[PDB]
RNA sequence: AGAGUGUAGCUUAAAAGCACCCAACUUACACUUAGGAGAUUCAAUUGACGCUCUGA
């Protein structure tokens, strides 16, 4: 029912969500948030961290990326949170990592798309 | 301050014969051969031999092995020109093919009286001649030859002044295009070195530091 | 250094065999070179 | 006038049925792996010696420049000036055997 | 009637002689970058944002 | 807006540079435009040594206006390519070409001609 | 002998981010994708290991 910021048409991405989630795949690392319109991180998941990080062979492969999306989504299950935005870019779609990245999410049980607002 | 006005040179010798390979450069480039024959497409050498062969067993049913085996033994009759006329020498230190993989500098002892120091080569300049000119003077004058060398610049490469009378030093880089280097059994005590001999030859710090500015490779 | 810009391969894609033809000009200066029809030396008269 | 030869010759098109055979096995691209993966750790150890040489040869002359500046301010005036015999100038590449 | 700007103006200490001697965005995502950390700073002019807003761990980690 | 202090704060095409001789003046002394041939007998060799120039080049803050090819020769085949070069310092000469020298593989040549 | 000292290239980063390299698309570059290598000199804020500058 709450309001989407619904503007923005001219710019990348679009403020309309109510819920993001944004990879950040740095040179060494992989990072996966999930945020809120206001930007307050609601729910990460960096290989920036010990539990995970060490299970990992390297931290930037696809297998960082499949593994990055199976704890984000099971930490965003226990967070109530079930309905995500991935807007990534034109080549960023058509990345293996993130292919494999929302397979992983959907296999998790995250939705990558919001519902409706109803008016 | 009287300044003891010091120009000189560094000499490089190009080498003609490339480096051999690394053994992990032996791997990459079999494996580079390798996929580059899995991407090729349908050679004509083998089109005049694969498929040849098939009809001839076609007509027997019923050349490209002397091409092989006369490049094969003309192969075997031009003998290869030996990279190595270096270990076999070993002491042909003033030779110009003592090293022919590497990089090769002209080093000469200079006897003074105060000093003895074996030196890399230097002239003495006055301020009307170019610091070029300099090293175009140092070049014929020394070894006494008719070589053909090569500079660059103006720009220097390496300065180190020492003081006992102010005095400065200053280090450029010629590099050999040709040499009529004649009668290389010289009286001089010019002796070419590939990088290492240049830490045992010069130890002093003006002189144990002329590699940094040596093309190392 | 003379080994960097040798360690190659055809970045084409519709290309044939090359193979490792040493060739000389006139001097006695044996070069690697891929060649059609697997020659091992050259000369030029 | 704009001719090159980048376009490709009109023979390799047609007998394209030599080679449509590539397998391999599991450790035969391990192999190739390690090579590529300990080959790109060999040029990067190169390129680190190239930009070292090329830091410590350029640091070096503009040493050279400053104590020359120093020393005698009529001589890097002169020293910055341009040489008119590097307009052809050239240098073959290495062989094998010397003639 | 011009009134001179409050803070420092952006794009002001990058803005030089010559630019093809400066280094470019060779790409969309270092924009991308570099333009969410210019959206988060503090700044004088109005934004969005005012109105809708031991060492043996790293021994045995290193080890392990 | 043009009262306010934030008056082209959105400004962008003094940002861009939407747009020979040698310059040796007094001081600050550069070479023209250049022109590095590489002729070789494979297309292998030259191809991959314009690389290594054109990513050196590129690696030291270089203006390579073109890297074209020339059409090759009926003898054997002579390949070129051509990696031109503009601006360049007294030190950066010596040590720019010096690397150039001591890096070609087999046999290929140089040429530090100019444009024309 | 003294002085400045000190994280991989750079960091008023605290084991990070950019830099960097190979492979692919590109004539090539560039983008992008797949991979790769990395470090807080050694002991208790302090001394001693390595570098730079000034000395003989």
């Amino acid at each position: 029912v709450a309001r989407k910021e619904r503007g923005w048409r001219t710019v990348f991405p679009s403020r309309e969500f109510w819920h993001r989630l944004r990879v950040i795949r740095t040179q060494h690392h992989v990072e996966a948030l999930v945020e809120h319109q206001n930007g307050k991180v609601v729910v990460s998941a960096s290989t920036r961290e010990w539990a995970i990080k060490k299970h990992l062979y390297s931290t930037r492969n696809v297998v960082a990326c499949e593994s990055i999306g199976r704890v984000l989504a099971q930490r965003c299950l226990e967070a109530g949170i079930n309905f995500m935005v991935y807007q990534p870019t034109p080549w960023e779609a058509a990345s293996d990592s993130m292919k494999r990245l929302q397979s992983a999410m959907t296999e998790g049980g995250v939705v990558l798309r919001e519902p409706q607002r109803i008016y | 301050s009287p300044w003891r006005l010091l120009g000189a040179l560094c000499l490089q010798r190009p080498p003609v014969v490339s480096k051999p390979l690394t053994p992990l450069q032996e791997e990459m480039a079999s494996l580079l051969q390798q996929i580059e024959i899995e991407r090729s497409l349908y050679s004509d050498h083998e089109l005049r031999a694969l498929d040849e062969n098939q009809r001839l067993a076609k007509k027997k049913a019923d050349l490209a092995q002397d091409l092989e085996d006369m490049w094969e033994q003309k192969f075997l009759q031009f003998k290869l020109g030996a990279r190595i006329t270096e270990a076999d020498e070993k002491n042909d230190r003033t030779s110009l093919n003592r090293k022919l993989d590497r990089n090769l500098v002209l080093l000469v002892r200079e006897k003074f009286g105060d000093q003895d120091v074996w030196i890399l080569p230097q002239a003495e300049w006055q301020p009307g001649e170019t610091l070029r000119g300099t090293a175009e003077r140092t070049l014929a004058t020394l070894s006494e030859n008719n070589m053909e060398a090569k500079f660059l610049g103006n720009a220097p490469c390496g300065h180190y002044t020492f003081k006992f009378l102010g005095a400065k030093v200053f280090f450029f880089k010629a590099l050999l295009l040709t040499g009529d280097f004649s009668q290389a059994g010289n009286k001089g005590h010019h002796v070419w070195v590939t990088k290492d001999e240049l830490g045992d030859y010069l130890k002093p710090k003006y002189l144990a530091q002329v590699r940094r500015f040596v093309s190392d490779l | 250094d003379s080994s960097r810009a040798s360690l190659t391969r055809v970045h084409r894609q519709a290309y044939a065999r090359l193979y490792p033809v040493l060739l000389v000009k006139q001097d006695g200066s044996t070069i690697h070179i891929r060649y059609r029809e697997p020659r091992r030396m050259l000369a030029m008269p | 006038i704009p001719i090159e030869d980048f376009i490709t010759p009109l023979k390799f098109l047609d007998k394209a049925r030599e080679r449509p055979q590539v397998e391999l096995t599991f450790e035969e691209t391990e192999r190739r792996a390690l090579l590529l993966k300990k080959w790109s750790l060999y040029k990067q150890q190169e390129r680190k010696m190239e930009r070292d040489t090329i830091r410590a040869m350029l640091e070096a002359q503009q040493e050279a420049l400053e104590e020359l500046q120093l020393e005698s301010p009529k001589l890097h005036a002169e020293a910055i000036k341009r040489d008119p015999n590097l307009f052809p100038f050239e240098k073959e590449g290495p062989h094998y055997t010397p003639p | 009637r011009r009134t001179p700007p409050l803070g420092p103006m952006p794009n002001s200490d990058i803005d030089l002689s010559n630019l093809e001697r400066l280094e470019k965005y060779r790409s969309f995502d270092r924009y991308r970058r570099r333009a969410e950390q210019e959206a988060q700073a503090p700044h004088w002019w109005r934004t969005y944002r005012e109105y809708f807003g031991r060492t043996q761990q790293l021994l045995e980690r290193k080890q392990a | 807006y043009k009262t306010k202090p934030t008056h082209g704060i959105g400004k962008y095409k003094h940002l861009i540079k939407a747009e020979v001789r040698a310059i040796n003046l007094g001081t600050d002394y550069e070479y023209g435009v250049l022109n590095i041939h590489l002729t070789a007998y494979d297309m292998t060799l030259a191809e991959s040594y314009a690389q290594y120039v054109h990513n050196l080049c590129n690696s030291l803050s270089i203006k390579v206006e073109e890297s074209y090819a020339m059409p090759t020769k009926t003898i054997l085949t002579t390949h070129e390519r051509v990696v031109q070069i503009s601006g360049l310092s007294a030190t950066f000469a010596e040590i720019f070409l010096e690397i150039i020298q001591s890096s070609l593989p087999e046999g290929v040549r140089l040429s530090v001609k100019e444009h024309t």
